[PDB]
């Protein structure tokens, strides 16, 4: 979604440094408001101490700051963040791999549902759409980006993902629960009907198609699960309490105390707490990692591009089972027909990458 | 056969306390929640509370919070109810019933 | 609490007749309603549970219906035995309040 | 169960802060009693020191507090918590995914068990119920929320999850062990009988149905395993000992000592140990994460909604194999019939999400 | 094995505290001897310092204790423990899931091996026993609890897990390696013979049974692997060296030095090192977690109940393929036959758990 | 390979302590040389300071040691070790499970390749050998222990793992890459030829055999992968740099300084740095864990016993498909024929392990 994969292809001088200059889906964009509030509260307190408090009050503030500063402990906060963010990141990738792709059903339906006639065409296209509908229905249930595109079941129909007859059949089936599973049932029934009409040769080929469907159903189930079963609220609250506890301490503890009073650790007044602000970016930004990925189907810069996926899948699916049904290119003898050990060419820039075969560590390289 | 045998009738003075029983038989005691109902002439049946024989978890009616107490004896398969600070209004017929999404077996009273 | 309003308070009919008692819920209790028969001096007996299902001994002349907030017991072709007390109870939550009752007299 | 997934969809200003104002399944609700006892014990000790102890006793208490405070070490406690809670959270999600869903068997039984006649209907419905019974039986064995709804096998019957004949057959089979596996055997036998009656065409389709059953059996087995095999008691005790050791130290060590005596680290008396209480919420709350998820089938706010699952599955299962058997909507040509590259519309709010196809990192974006 | 799952079902006031009062499989039972030796050595040293050493020797001891105490570092020890115990706990659960269960083969053999005649019965029973034998043989190889019950192959026979003819065939096959794989070969051969006799209809059904067998074989292989391939000795030694290094330091370093000499950090003499003993329970107990689970097939309180599993499996297996072969209850119309949207009842205590259907995070709850 | 599984079966008094007395594959054996060099360098420096350096030089050395000692930081080193060793241990176990076992193919080939005649025997034996050859070829590519036993393809032949005709066919196939995949192709072809000759009944049984072959091929691929793709060199270097940095600091920093000069932290001179040496065993030994397991197919004490595996597999494979083809014991009625609820006996020592059935946590134990 915010792909910088190509920038970090090689480990050169500024591989990671360069990324500090990027705004989209960045630490700056996510921390902006919070940082400003922190900045404000800090310097506000700072001026109160420098310009308002009396000599006696200043002595209390200095004692208060020494107290607060002693409770700004990074080690405990770093612990809970690391473990929590790891959980979030784990679920994040699991949710991606749970986004259903038509390609596997697509390959089978395209080759195993017979007929070069309009019915055979309508059959294959309708099967794929039942798959894609099964997906779109669950996606608009878990993704705010998708839901805002399909707020009502009418939107689904008018967008061409569901026919008005299908919508009629949809409504006819009375159930208080999410009906995303309906198209998945239709598919299996239609696949069976197709086999009985002789459009699907064996049962071996039919079960194979039914299996790939079930897999897609399992995919939709995972998405439902991650959406339903949030990371326990108490856990989420714990890490924010820990993080905020730290910044609360810093607000007062990291204040620049009187240099004259010669407090151990506070010999220099820089007015601006450079390293404390750098710690804020570190920890608040670290928390923002979880904050953004805790729901990867939202509208964050780094949240998944689910609507593009829907579009891509629609186009590719139908194309593969329609225009590509039993439609192949002209079989030719390959360029290496009489060559048992082919030696494909290399461009000028890639010849260094033509390596001798790795036989194994145990063998002498001679 | 399922049978709930409660204790005999009682007569007490105001302010005192009473403890009636209910012995269950013909079914696994601990697998059914025991309820207690109050029956006064002219009034509707009042639900006093229930008890989980297994863990002795009680759930009373707010109206009986300080008046009724429930407990059981898994060994003897009997349930008990204690009424405290008895008044004239605490006079009635008291039943114990077995629950299975409904009260299918009551005591004699 | 959920309030159970039963009607009529008392019904008078002769053998052979068909009567209909009605219990109505303060709030949706789905199909969670039971009908009891209680003869003077004796302890109540289960007639219908889950709003429709008859229990073991109950004869076919007894039938229950309804759902949500409106339920009703119907006794067609009365008998001499069918005379006495009749009340309802919801089984959706705690406390499971009872109905006011209905006296079926000849 | 306590789903806040939609609140945390985007990473905005108060994404996580807002959650600190929630009570259900919160850190406040879980820590309430413990915190009060801590609060009490602290201030109790505090008053004894301020109002009761003699000048000489106060000096001993101050020396005792310095001793205790030196043993309040967060790093070791944070270690064991992180690793332990991770184990708990791991099992927590594993148990969820072990909750059996009918949908996969549901799809096969609905399409591969032939007959539009009452018997064909009774056949399909009875098969599904054997699956759902296999589930309900194991759930009431591991979930207190479910067991309190089905305390006795009679409850199962009266609820319509098992017929009195089935219950009779159930009892007839003499076994001292949990019979949750019985319906799973019935299913396989009934599926075979159905095939012999010609209601299931091939053996390929039959084995396919038998496989999805076995999968469901494996699901039930996992649930049994996690219920039977608790996290080793010694491990659980270790983390509570470590946690309590910390709070024991804090009870005395974090007492506000005499400011006059000028102890290094204790220059200010605030009466209320703000940061110590914040550490309590952190660590006791962190322990509560494990405390709540160590058994996700209990009656905690964040424990699984197993009874709803049972209800939903019952409704959907039967509906898909009965009302939906070989029952499809009217086949139509799709809205994109003559369109090879469909361009599904976007709402006004979602037009920004229409992206160009991601071809790969290597390609020049031109 | 030591199941406290029900105690920790809910997160209440004393959910974890209560477990500190349990003896079976507890931290107290596992640390008992070690703790006593520590206690003794500590107070022994303590008395030598208080009653034996001269004023000059006492000064050396005090300097020695300051030296030792500076090397009692929890952070490094906590690191290696956490990572090591995690490895142990990981293998621990992997080994459990590697304990073979008959249920999957059980379901297939029961329904797909035809015959209501004595031979059909003998056939099914013999097949299951070949599975159970394959298991018992590997279990007595890896579990000391099982081996002490079946120390010799004669015990296996006399217990009714193997016939004397099978034992004869067993011995006839000359091999220097563990023969646990033998019954697994017999099974596949007997399953094929059964198919040739017409007792197994298709090859689809036969391969399906052969597959579930292979799975069981893979299960037995995993058990063999974990038993054979121990956690590397060097790794185990490292963590004990680290742990013992810590307690060595504590033995001298944590001694209560002369209060009069006013050593920084040693202002108070309590005679009994409360927090040092609490650290012992923590770390020695943490090591005991690994110590107990490093071999979950031993005779520890928290080691697996493998013998019960063997008994349970024997009973259930045979019962399902014999008494339950093609034996079903009377098919009835279900209680929800004419009800498309069933509403199963709730007990009084569980009505709060009747929830509205979760449709998805994206949907407005109205 | 160094199995101590039985020693650590129970968690008794000296469960782990006992292992400190073991030499084979121990921390002592792996650290020996390194420790001696450390010992030497330390005491060498120590004598230079005590006997050679002048009073002025001694003051510089003391200032240098205080500098070095401040950089001996365990926390950062413990971090990188834990994460790195975890990676190594992870790959270590993955590589073990990637060692191919014949047993699954073995079971199928033994029962599904028909013929009690010499050809049927030759057929089954040749199939298994193609599997075992596929394995031996990859093992001698990744294991130095195996390669030194089969340094040349002639060794493979003379050992009876490959026929001279097969070797001829082997050479005839011109390819610059590792030919370990060849036998795996032969197998699939021979299995098909066998089916065409009518020795393999259905295609269902044939595909089943082809599948188990492919699985074995995937196993061989994993072994190749782990051998080819080493843990990134930079990562390995980082952890050694970190470790050595620590010991460099200790060499000077941990020197016993002048007690008279009264340096804070250096009040006692013991000549021998007990705890520093104990830290060496800890960290250098911790690194040795990775050092040994980074290549588990080498000749270390704890490296896998691949040659025994080869021998065992050869013996068992052929035996199961030859002497055991359609060869079963005499079918008898089992000892529990008329017993529905068998109660297998227990020895005197194991009666305590006869437990009541665990029904579930939710049920009242009565
Ligand atoms: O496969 C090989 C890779 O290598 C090349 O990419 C390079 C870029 O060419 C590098 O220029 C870039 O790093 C550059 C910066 C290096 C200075 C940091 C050194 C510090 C290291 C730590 C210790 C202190 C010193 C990394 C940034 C350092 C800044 C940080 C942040 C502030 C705090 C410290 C420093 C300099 O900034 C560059 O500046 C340019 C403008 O500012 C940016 O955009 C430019 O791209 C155009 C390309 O035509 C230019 O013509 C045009 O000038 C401008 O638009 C670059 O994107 C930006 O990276 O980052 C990449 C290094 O991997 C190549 O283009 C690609 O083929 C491929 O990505
Ligand atoms: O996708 C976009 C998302 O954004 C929006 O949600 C916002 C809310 O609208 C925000 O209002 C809310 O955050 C608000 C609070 C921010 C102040 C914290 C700033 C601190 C950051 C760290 C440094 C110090 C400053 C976050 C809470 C901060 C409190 C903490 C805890 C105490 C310690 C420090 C501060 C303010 O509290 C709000 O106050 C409201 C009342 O108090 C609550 O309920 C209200 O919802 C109604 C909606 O119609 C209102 O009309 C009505 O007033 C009231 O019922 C809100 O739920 C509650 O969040 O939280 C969300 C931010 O993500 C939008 O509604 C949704 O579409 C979606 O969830
Ligand atoms: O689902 C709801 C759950 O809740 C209930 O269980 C409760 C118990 O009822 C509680 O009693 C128990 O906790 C009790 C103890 C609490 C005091 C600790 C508070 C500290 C918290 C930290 C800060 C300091 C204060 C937790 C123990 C605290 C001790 C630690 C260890 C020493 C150091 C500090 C304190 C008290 O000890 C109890 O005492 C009882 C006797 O001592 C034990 O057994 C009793 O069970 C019988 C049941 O009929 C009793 O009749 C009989 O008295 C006796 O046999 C209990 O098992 C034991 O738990 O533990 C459970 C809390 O989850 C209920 O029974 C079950 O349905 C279910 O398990
Ligand atoms: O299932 C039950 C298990 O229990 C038994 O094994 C015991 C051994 O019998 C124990 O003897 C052994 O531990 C013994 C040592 C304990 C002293 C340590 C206590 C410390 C704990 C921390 C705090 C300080 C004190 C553990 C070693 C402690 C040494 C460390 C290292 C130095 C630094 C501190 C202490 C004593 O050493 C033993 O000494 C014996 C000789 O030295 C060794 O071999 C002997 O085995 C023969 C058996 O017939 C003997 O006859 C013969 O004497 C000799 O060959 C033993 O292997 C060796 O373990 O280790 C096992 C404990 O699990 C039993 O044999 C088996 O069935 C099974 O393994
Ligand atoms: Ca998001
Ligand atoms: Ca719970
Ligand atoms: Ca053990
Ligand atoms: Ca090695
Ligand atoms: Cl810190
Ligand atoms: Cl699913
Ligand atoms: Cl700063
Ligand atoms: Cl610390
Ligand atoms: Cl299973
Ligand atoms: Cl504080
Ligand atoms: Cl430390
Ligand atoms: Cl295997
Ligand atoms: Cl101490
Ligand atoms: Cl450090
Ligand atoms: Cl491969
Ligand atoms: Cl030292
Ligand atoms: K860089
Ligand atoms: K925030
Ligand atoms: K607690
Ligand atoms: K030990």
């Amino acid at each position: 979604t915010v792909t910088y994969t190509n920038r970090v292809a090689d480990a050169r001088l500024g591989t990671f440094s360069q990324l500090l200059l990027q705004w989209k889906g960045s630490i700056y964009k996510l921390l902006y408001s919070e940082f400003l509030i922190f900045i404000s509260l800090y310097f506000a307190i700072s001026l109160v101490y420098r310009l308002i408090l009396s000599e006696s009050q200043r002595l209390m503030f200095e004692k208060l700051a020494l107290y607060c500063n002693s409770y700004a402990e990074l080690i405990p906060v770093s612990f809970v963040l690391g473990f929590y963010v790891s959980l979030v990141v784990s679920r994040w990738w699991a949710q991606y791999e749970s986004i259903p792709w038509p390609d596997r059903i697509m390959n089978l339906v395209s080759c195993n549902v017979d007929g070069e006639d309009e019915y055979g065409r309508l059959l294959r296209r309708t099967l794929m759409r039942y798959s894609n509908l099964c997906s779109v229905l669950i996606l608009r249930s878990v993704s705010t980006a998708v839901y805002k595109r399909f707020p009502s079941m009418e939107h689904v129909v008018r967008a061409g993902l569901m026919t008005p007859e299908e919508h009629k059949k949809f409504e006819s089936l009375n159930s208080p629960h999410n009906k995303f599973w309906i198209p998945c049932v239709w598919f299996s029934n239609l696949a069976v009907k197709a086999r009985n009409e002789g459009r699907i040769r064996d049962s071996v080929l039919l079960q194979g198609i039914l299996n790939e469907l079930n897999t897609l159903r399992s995919q939709c189930g995972r998405l439902y699960g991650y959406d339903w079963i949030s990371i326990p609220l108490v856990y989420t609250q714990v890490v924010t309490v820990a993080v905020y506890s730290f910044f609360l301490a810093c607000l007062i503890g990291r204040q620049f105390l009187d240099p004259e009073k010669a407090y151990p650790g506070h010999e220099l007044d820089l007015f601006v707490p450079v390293f404390t602000f750098l710690q804020f970016f570190f920890y608040a930004g670290w928390l923002k990692v979880a904050e953004q990925l805790i729901n990867p189907f939202g509208e964050d810069d780094d949240d998944f591009e689910t609507n593009w996926l829907i579009d891509r899948n629609l186009q590719v699916s139908l194309m593969a089972v329609d225009e590509m049904h039993q439609d192949l290119p002209i079989l030719e003898k390959d360029l290496y027909w009489n060559e048992p050990d082919p030696q494909p060419p290399y461009t000028a820039a890639t010849a260094e990458y033509k390596r001798p075969s790795f036989l194994g560590s145990t063998f002498d390289i001679s | 056969q399922v049978q709930l045998q409660q204790s005999g009738p009682e007569l007490v003075r105001p302010g005192a306390s009473v403890k009636m029983s209910c012995k269950a038989s013909g079914y696994t005691f601990t697998n059914y929640w025991m309820h207690w109902v109050k029956q006064r002439p002219g009034q509707a049946l009042e639900w006093i509370g229930m008890i989980d024989p297994s863990k002795s978890e009680t759930t009373l009616n707010q109206k009986f919070r300080g008046k009724a107490t429930l407990n059981v004896d898994k060994s003897s398969n009997t349930a008990y109810m204690q009424l405290s600070s008895l008044t004239s209004e605490d006079s009635a017929v008291y039943y114990c019933a077995r629950e299975v999404y409904y009260f299918d077996y009551w005591g004699q009273g | 609490d959920i309030q159970m309003t039963q009607s009529p308070a008392s019904l008078s009919a002769s053998v052979g007749e068909t009567v209909t008692i009605t219990c109505r819920a303060s709030e949706n209790i789905y199909s969670y309603l039971t009908w009891y028969q209680q003869k003077q001096g004796k302890s109540p007996q289960l007639l219908v549970y889950n709003a429709k299902t008859l229990t073991e001994g109950v004869p076919s002349r007894f039938s229950g219906s309804g759902s949500g907030t409106q339920f009703s017991l119907k006794i067609n072709s009365l008998q001499p035995e069918d005379f006495g007390g009749y009340f309802c109870q919801h089984h959706y939550g705690t406390p499971p309040t009872f109905g006011g009752g209905t006296k079926l007299e000849v």
